[PDB]
């Protein structure tokens, strides 16, 4: 339990630091900025277009086909930070739809597909466009939501 | 490709230095 206990402590402290605008580490800052960006993306998307999850239609036999058809079109002509947030939000919605349909078995698979796509097809762009540090500079401190509300 | 075009709606108009 030693390492699970350290993990629980770190998660809790990271959360409480984030609530006051602080961070446990650079990685925690990235995670937080991405959480906040996803929340805001999904808010904008559902007000304009529909709840994303409600639009998704998955079964274990075609789950990757569903994922790939969307992700390949999203990035067909290139990458930018807004599309990277969209990618995360889509994967989140696909996982929620899967569990809605009693198919939590698909969640691990989706996470793997996302990590692989990030590594193979997004990271090369990220590492030439300022890296995750730039993502935090641009989206951290709930920046996207703050701009809209302004 | 409904979903992806209208992710690219929000994502391009979420995209941020310029
Ligand atoms: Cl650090
Ligand atoms: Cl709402």
């Amino acid at each position: 339990m030693s390492q699970s206990n350290r993990e629980l402590v770190v998660d809790f402290l990271s959360y409480k630091l984030s609530q006051k605008g602080y961070s446990w580490s650079q990685m925690a800052a990235v995670k937080q900025a991405l959480r906040e960006a996803g929340d805001e993306f999904e808010l904008r998307y559902r007000r304009a277009f529909s709840d994303l999850t409600s639009q998704l239609h998955i079964t274990p036999g075609t789950a990757y086909q569903s994922f790939e058809q969307v992700v390949n079109e999203l990035f067909r002509d290139g990458v930018n930070w807004g599309r990277i947030v969209a990618f995360f939000s889509f994967g989140g919605a696909l996982c929620v739809e899967s569990v809605d349909k009693e198919m939590q078995v698909l969640v691990s698979r989706i996470a793997a597909w996302m990590a692989t796509y990030l590594n193979d097809h997004l990271e090369p762009w990220i590492q030439e466009n300022g890296g995750w540090d730039t993502f935090v500079e641009l989206y951290g401190n709930n920046a996207a939501a703050e701009s809209r509300k302004g | 490709i409904w979903i992806a075009q209208e992710l690219r709606r929000i994502g391009d108009e979420f995209n941020a230095y310029y």
